[PDB]
């Protein structure tokens, strides 16, 4: 969902553009690395796309993003660090995994089953919807 | 608007008969009627087909749209352009006869894919693999008995070198971003590579468990390459979906393939070109001595699938001018199985396998109008499918008539 | 075997007449005979050509075959076997409007030369150029406004991008080992391009002149695009022997260029097709500011070449869908001066400039059998070669028959 | 519309005197009249300008807008948005004090004079060098006394290091295409770098040669920082069009510029701003041990370039928050040459250095109307000016008023 590259390709990115929404990074070390990098330049909290998205290119809205290795090495570095991963998923089966693996909140989350929300419940996931966006996007 | 092949003697797969004299009716891409009413038309195009066999269009599960050459190592090394200027004849010869989607294993990427969707370019649909996984000295490594190598992908190679479980990983997220419909590995040695002999495996079980994750992940699976029984077992077990070739399995591996319910596409007719023409046509004089082996066990195989009750698609896997021969593979199933299974392997088995069940390899309502119109009975005469193009006088795609002959 | 063209007008051009009925006779891929005699044909292909002009098949001395569409950013990002693809009508149509041979100013490669030249694809001889040369920022640099770095090559890339005396050495020494015929630079600002201004100059005199060098050690030449006096003086100097476009020459710049033997091929009617159908097909916004300003000076620029008696090519330019326009290019010279000279500027000059004195643009005994058979004289109407073919009914190849009109 | 300053008396420099009670007419960005009429003012915007001096907008021809702190090396290392932030009051700040127009000297890029010219922040017009050249320990290396340095640029970094014919030859074509309108180098030893003494020279003249050429390539021009006769002699010989400091010629060097045609951009003022809060606002202690020398022969040398008629601009070049003394340097050069030339330096002399002879500091038919509006007369009392936006109660930039103080 981060991944603002056509369906082409492959190339290319050496530095942070700072009007860069997120980075590409793949791999159970690689994602480790990535997240030590984000809080040692000083991240409150690690986002992460665990979902395909509305606003990329290649990656429709009903699958998921992320091995379960990734996402849990990432949680364990947020944690390691004193605080949380914050999660974008769509449905409820992006959703449960995500959960299942440590996130602390998710986002929008406008798929859910109540069987995703049940086990949110129970491990004391947060969620943040954000209507008002697919409102304006719509008109 | 609208079109009817009109009185033409519909194959109906599922209970094994023609229906005869019953109208099919086409509006748009699709089919929207099947029925021997006197039928109602007004602005159709009629199409008279009187006393001929229409059937679903042909799907076969296992090409190699790219290989114009039948050495697979200096066709990855043929400059760009000539590379694809190529796959046009190949192409259009495999619609001309009958075959309206294929499944390429290698080669073939979204952009020839949208060629003939936008009708850029005449052929089947295609369903690519982009390119096939192996691992290093791996049957899509096409590198001689060294190394450095190479940085940038060469549109004439039917494979990419990729080792461990990042390094797989990362190779479907990509493919799968440049828009493959499903994966292909290699998880066996073969016959058109150099260095690995057919009998060992490929890939970790952690490489392919990783790799059919990222498939599930997004929402496609993985298509294996494999010979033996013992490369087949740990495929079906670390979950690929189906097997390519499949020549040497034992019944044990076949009952575990069926219990989970795993595909196989066998791909006989291949072996039999390579028999006659295989050092003739510029393949490496010692994979020619690798396909001596496979091609006894290959008739005797599909009893055993067919015993263990797995399904079989179609499959050609011909290389260079050897794709003329591709029709011949209904001929050699059908002298094992019975030819409706043979004509189901090209149809509802295969459009199953490429997850358009209900949308391709069935003449019903709703499906989508891949169809061919045939002179002869194929239930009787397997001969009216398996002479390449000759017995096949019309090849309607997606509504629109593509082929008059 | 052997063929006729029995009873033409033969166009001659350095004497500037019809030759009436004069048969000329084809054998293989050469003329053996021009001559008005009743001729011995026991055997020959006789296509009648009673009252028809038959002249050599033309010349375009600068195209961009790959160019499918007009910005050129988008076109070198378009995926390599799609690119490919688009090339093929490009091509086609060429040869049906007349146009036997092209000099590819960026973009084809010998790969391209090759399937044509082979029979593989429909289209004229290419003269490629593989890539043109160019300075970081310059008109070959189409990246916006960073700084990334890229090198593979992609398919519909017109040009790439080096620096610096032994970049470009070691950059013409590739691309004459991938078979240039001959090297394109860009030696100053241009149209299509986001960042130059067209005033200002490309390149160091020590990186053309390295460039000249490593040209003429493969004895071949170099091609340079320049709009200004300044620009094109400079070029001349160090030893470039076509210049492209040269819009807005001085007199004294064209005096130098008398001089030193170098020749112009102007590309008057791509400007025209920008000023009409510029942003309209896709063309970035401030590209179509800069195209305001050649086309002015572009007419008169004609005559200052031809006053300072500077050898003329013919050359279109064109990208995209206006690649049709081709033909157009005939009326604008023709116009100026006179159309005697607008062939001459597509045959025995543009043969001169890709170096096949007396094997293209001339009908005589021993040359190459690239023939147009035209309805209609050209030497009193140029509407007849000048309007999008219409008028053609004859294309011959390398002695064989390539389009029936 | 349109808006008429009424009654002011209008600044003419070029003879030297008011010109009490005229009116300017300005349509659009422009100045169409400047009369001593009773004009007739339809819809025209009246600002009532009565016994007040109206003036061009000044011009500085060397900031640094981006210092936002005095060691530049720690300026280069902080944030880039941060960096970027923080030239926000500095440029509001100078437009404030009457400054219009500024050439910065290394810092600020295209993306800065944007943000200005679209409005979307409020600062003088730039005319930016994007990053300056320096050698390795050069003037602009602020690394302390191992090496290999960094990938890519920090917005904070006012300098870049660049080695090599063809390294500068690339960093001044990548400067151009990012939008730079003038090419800064550093040719000598400098006061605020860790490692060069002032008395020994950077650059060898030929990389110099290549970078004033490729510079002219894109018709513009280099500055060069240069302290001693030495270092300014061959610079100008190499073709660099400004100097800038120049605090230590001799009256051979002084003589070698007139002669050539090249300017002066002393900026005395740093310096004195140096002497008292330099260790104080986090200058490195080794820094403020050089600013004591080059101070002394500064008044000095304004003279030796006014007796060789060498043209001189206006220049303040301060560093963080001594940013405020930018107007003080008025009052020095006038305490040594006339104010009138003091006056001279910000304006049509300036107008020069920036390539906008007749478009800027000037008032008169045609011009941009950049205006200064003065409470008092500059030509008599140079405090009016060198007051640190004092006595200025209006800005005009490009028509539109922008300061009303
Ligand atoms: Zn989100
Ligand atoms: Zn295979
Ligand atoms: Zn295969
Ligand atoms: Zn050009
Ligand atoms: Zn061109
Ligand atoms: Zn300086
Ligand atoms: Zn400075």
């Amino acid at each position: 969902h981060g991944d603002f590259r056509p369906r082409g390709l492959e190339p290319c990115s050496c530095c942070f553009r700072t009007g860069a929404i997120a980075r590409v990074v793949d791999g159970v070390e690689g994602v480790r690395l990535a997240v030590r990098e984000e809080i040692q330049k000083g991240a409150t909290q690690i986002k992460i796309m665990a979902s395909g998205g509305v606003a990329s290119p290649t990656d429709p809205i009903a699958n998921t993003q992320y091995s379960e290795d990734e996402i849990r090495a990432i949680v364990d570095e947020a944690e390691a660090a004193n605080t949380y991963v914050m999660a974008h998923a769509y449905t409820g089966r992006a959703i449960a995994r995500a959960v299942r693996c440590g996130v602390r909140t998710i986002e929008h989350g406008n798929l859910v089953d109540e069987a995703a929300a049940k086990l949110m419940h129970e491990h004391g996931a947060f969620v943040v919807p954000t209507l008002v966006t697919y409102d304006a996007l719509a008109k | 608007t609208i079109t009817v092949l009109q009185g033409g003697n519909v194959l109906d797969l599922e209970r094994g008969v023609l229906l005869e004299h019953h109208h099919v009716v086409i509006d748009g891409e699709r089919i929207v009627e099947v029925t021997d009413r006197p039928v109602d038309l007004p602005n159709a195009q009629a199409i008279d087909v009187r006393g001929k066999t229409v059937m679903p269009g042909f799907i076969d599960c296992h090409v190699h749209v790219l290989a114009s050459n039948a050495n697979l190592g200096v066709n990855a090394t043929q400059p760009n352009i000539l590379a694809a200027i190529r796959s046009l004849p190949i192409l259009d010869a495999m619609l001309s006869r009958g075959f309206t989607s294929v499944r390429d294993a290698g080669g073939a990427d979204w952009s020839l894919m949208q060629a003939v969707e936008t009708g850029l370019v005449s052929g089947p649909r295609i369903f690519p693999s982009g390119k096939a996984l192996s691992q290093t000295g791996g049957h899509g490594d096409f590198r001689p008995r060294l190394e450095p190598c190479s940085c940038c992908f060469r549109t004439g190679a039917i494979a990419r070198v990729v080792d461990g479980v990042e390094g797989v990983r990362l190779a479907v997220r990509e493919e799968i971003q440049k828009g493959a419909t499903q994966i292909k590995i290699m998880a066996s040695g073969g016959v058109a590579s150099p260095t690995d002999p057919i009998a060992n495996t490929q890939y970790s079980e952690d490489e392919i468990r990783a790799i059919v994750d990222e498939a599930e992940a997004a929402n496609t699976y993985v298509m294996a390459h494999a010979y033996t029984g013992r490369a087949i077992a740990r495929a079906v077990r670390c979950g690929v979906r189906t097997i390519e070739h499949g020549n040497l399995v034992d019944e044990a591996a076949a009952k575990l393939m069926h219990e989970h319910g795993a595909f196989v596409v066998p791909t006989l007719v291949t072996y039999d070109a390579l028999a006659k023409h295989g050092a003739e046509f510029g393949m490496p004089p010692e994979s020619v001595a690798k396909v001596a082996s496979v091609q006894q066990k290959g008739r005797e195989s599909l009893e055993i699938y067919a015993n263990a009750g797995v399904k079989m698609g179609f499959g050609s896997d011909l290389l260079g001018e050897m794709h003329a021969f591709q029709s011949g593979e209904f001929r050699i199933r059908a002298e094992v199985l019975g030819n409706l299974e043979a004509l189901r392997s090209a149809t509802t088995v295969a459009a199953e396998i490429v997850n358009m069940q209900g949308q391709l390899g069935v003449i019903a309502v709703g499906a989508i109008a891949d169809l061919v119109v045939l002179d002869g009975n194929p239930l009787e005469d397997i001969g009216v499918v398996a002479d390449e193009g000759a017995r096949v006088e019309y090849v309607l795609q997606r509504g629109t008539l593509v082929k008059r002959q």
